[PDB]
RNA sequence: AACCUGGGGAACUGAAACAUCUCAGUACCCAGAGGAGAGGAAAGAGAAAUCGACUCCCUGAGUAGCGGCGAGCGAAAGGGGA
RNA sequence: AGCAGCGCCAGAGAGGGUGAAAGCCCCGUAGGCGAAAGGUGGGGGGAUAGGUGAGGGUACCCGAGUACCCCGUGGUUCGUGGAGCCAUGGGGGAAUCUGGGCGGACCACCGCCUAAGGCUAAGUACUCCGGGUGACCGAUAGCGCACCAGUACCGUGAGGGAAAGGUGAAAAGAACCCCGGGAGGGGAGUGAAAUAGAGCCUGAAACCGUGGGCUUACAAGCAGUCACGGCCCCGCAAGGGGUUGUGGCGUGCCUAUUGAAGCAUGAGCCGGCGACUCACGGUCGUGGGCGAGCUUAAGCCGUUGAGGCGGAGGCGUAGGGAAACCGAG
């Protein structure tokens, strides 16, 4: 295999669409031809009409923020035991993030449905659901403390 | 600096163009333009007299400045490139196997 | 595939290779495009109608003059005045998934394998950096100059040798790239250099 | 560069797991007086928008 | 030349008007500094009985939050590196 | 220098010049040497300046119109907001560690910290300056300036601001003769080329002319176009071209518009310049790689067009709810 003919495997053609020509996208060039077509208009994303977007919908999301802001609070991480029962052993928060479900939320909350395992699953919070299925499996220690 | 070139006023061969093979004694190197002169190039200057002083100036066909890359020096052989060995004292040039 | 020729004093032996089976056209190309644009140097430069060394004055009145209508002699419709959408120094590079450069390096190397243009060597009896030495050596190994070759050893002396040769491109074992395996017709490298590529994927 | 989540948006809309923009019902906080119980209740709900709903999701996304 | 710190400090403009806001401490004026300048041994950071001068890059993060809660504005610790 | 015959160096086959296309002719290139002088320099060595201990008793000391409070303010993500903190214009005004600040009005507890003195390398920015390189420009481009340009020239002045590069391998730059006062030509000559003859390589279009073929002085027009005829022209032949007499038909271009040949817009003509780009972030689509995983950012090392390491972080796996919380609810 040589350098003649790697060629973007027939399907990616960079074929841009330069619209300054005589036939095709032309004259007005791109979808224009009218007016209010200079350096662009006001949005349209959210804003416009000149009436009231729809900013008529009203805030409810109170507790939106004082002036200090966000409070130092634990952040329990939900993770289905069915997603745990994959690998085996004595699973802990450590062994959990050490995989691909957590990303340092510190607090873990094994829960959900499926089939628990007869293993030990150290965690920061269970669900009354997981707790019992798991009692019907092996053991389970609560959190450490603070 | 480094304008120093192949050679000086002496016996030099010509592998140039129209004078390929002509060998003469080069009587003037002009480092300002990288061109020498032997007995080879000899275009006829039709002009009268170069400078107003003196009667007529002769149809002098005298040597014309040749480009130096078209001239190779020569000693007991037929013209080599110029390596340079050194003594216990000063330093001059020795060709591909000979001297001087 | 599994059949890679090995050159030694004990004679001719073979190794077993765990290189990739099926080769992916595109994938090997994307890897090259990357390689060929990360090295690209964003330099082409042009001046807008402001970076332009002109002054600003309204050239003439705009009203009752009879003449066209112009602001400054900088306007891009003017001549000499700033280009419109002129190329400005940029970074023609992107971050290609590492999981891909490999699958490329692995497919090129595995290509010459399937084309019999690979050669693993040990006995570099063409020692001490003297191209003369290398050329009486390549001979014994087959390399006649007909095919462009990629040399890849961690041995400077070995490098220096074929280093100036026109039909070969020298290289450290680390350098191996999904472009310079697709330049050469062949690929020769130290039994230690394949012991360090197969260390990355093998 | 790096668009800013329209702040005035998120302060009054939430986007659901599916992707439909849920919004708070308008018409309860001022017009009131004696609006039939059946009124101020059916207003306590949230709900869906439609085509502007898609304009909304355009204003966030980092969120 | 440009960059830097401090002293001063615009309006167009955007808000599809326009005052708060924006443009912005930008433009420019001034003074001073040097190959840099500034910054710097915590009356620090802020929730870990824990980090530990400063500077910069990456990130945190368009997050916390600020805003005729409109236009828009926009951090810090912590983590990664110099 | 090419084509060819046979050779050769390569730690050098980057590049450039040589009358064209040179690894080998030239300058270089790779490799390795070099400073009386000035400059630079903890990278190394040496020295100094300056620095190092416990317990106990005493109650001395520990940065003042400052802290702190209030009024007017700025900085900060903070626009007076529940408005702290740092900074300070105005007023009042401490304490020496059983002291003072801060932990977002405030109080209590508990923790952080030593204001009101000062200096500190490094990482950092920059590009007049020198060097390297370019999926940068190639004379209407690239700096305004390739050139005797911040000049000519315009403005009182601040200030503004051009155009203009090319013979040739070598001046070998046309002796002499001829017409002519000169300019300028005609021969001769140089040169491979002179229709490369000097603003001279290439020489396009508009535009101006000279010779020839066809054609026009009863003919009415967006100039073209069908049809036939005559003439002139290449061709054995059939045919092809040039022109255009007669008949038929025929409302320029763009733009702007309900509507244009329009007595609406714009263009004398030709040549050159001239307008949907780029960064970052989205949202589709698409081609791929990997997949309950996907992926690095800055950098570190390496390279001198060589990539690799770097999981910080990011998006994804659980949602609901204003939150506390709960959770396939």
């Amino acid at each position: 295999d040589l350098r003649p003919n790697p060629g973007a495997n027939k399907r990616r053609k960079r074929v841009g669409r330069g619209p300054g020509s005589g036939h095709g996208k032309t004259a007005t060039r791109g979808h224009k031809g009218q007016k209010s077509r200079s350096g662009g208009l006001k949005d349209p994303r959210r804003f416009e009409g000149g009436r009231s977007t729809t900013l008529m919908r009203l805030p409810k999301r109170g507790m939106q923020g004082q002036v200090p802001g966000e409070i130092k609070r634990p952040r329990y991480q939900g993770v289905n035991l069915k997603d745990l029962a994959r690998f085996e052993g004595e699973v802990t928060p450590e062994l959990l993030v050490r995989a691909g479900l957590l990303k340092k939320g510190y607090r873990l909350k094994i829960l959900g449905e499926g089939e628990a395992k007869p293993l030990k699953v150290v965690a920061h919070a269970f669900s009354k659901s997981a707790l019992e299925k798991l009692k019907a499996a092996g053991g389970e220690p609560v959190l450490l403390e603070a | 600096r480094v304008k120093m070139h192949v050679k000086k006023g002496d016996t030099v061969l010509v592998a140039s163009g129209k004078y390929k093979g002509r060998v003469g004694k080069v009587k003037e190197v002009l480092p300002k333009k990288y061109a020498v002169i032997v007995e080879g190039v000899n275009i006829v200057k039709k002009a009268v007299r170069v400078s107003p002083k003196y009667p007529q100036g002769g149809f002098i066909e005298k040597e014309a400045p040749l480009h130096a890359s078209k001239v190779r020096p020569i000693c007991p052989a037929c013209g080599k490139p110029t390596r340079v060995r050194k003594k216990f004292l000063e330093n001059g040039k020795k060709i591909r196997v000979c001297a001087k | 595939m599994y059949q890679i020729p090995v050159l030694s004093p004990s004679g001719r032996r073979e190794l077993a290779a765990d290189l990739p089976a099926e080769i992916n056209p595109h994938l090997l190309w994307e890897v090259v495009r990357w390689q060929l644009a990360k090295r690209r140097r964003g330099t082409a430069s042009t001046k807008t109608r402001g970076e332009v060394a002109y002054s600003g004055r309204k050239i003439w009145p705009q009203k009752h003059t009879g003449r066209a209508r112009h602001g400054d002699i900088g306007a891009p419709i003017f001549v000499g005045g700033g280009v419109v959408f002129g190329p400005k120094p940029r970074d023609y590079s992107y971050t290609l998934p590492k999981k891909v450069r490999k699958k490329g390096l692995a497919m090129a190397v595995a290509d010459r394998a399937r084309e019999g243009k690979l050669l693993l060597v040990e006995a570099f009896a063409g020692v001490n950096g003297k191209t003369k030495e290398f050329l009486a050596w390549a001979k014994e190994a087959g390399l006649d100059g007909s095919e462009s070759v990629l040399l890849v050893t961690g041995n400077e002396l070995v490098r220096r040798a074929a280093r100036n040769l026109p039909w070969v491109v020298t290289l450290a074992p680390e350098g191996l790239n999904v472009y310079d395996i697709v330049r050469t017709e062949r690929l020769v490298m130290d039994l230690d250099a394949w012991e360090v590529f197969q260390n990355r994927i093998g | 560069p790096k668009m800013k989540t329209h702040k005035g948006a998120k302060k009054r809309v939430k986007i659901t797991a599916s992707g439909k923009v849920v919004a708070m019902k308008t018409g309860k906080r001022h017009l009131n007086w004696q609006k039939s119980g059946k009124e101020i209740r059916q207003k306590g709900r949230k709900f869906v928008l439609a085509k502007p709903e898609a304009e909304r999701i355009k204003l966030l996304l980092p969120y």
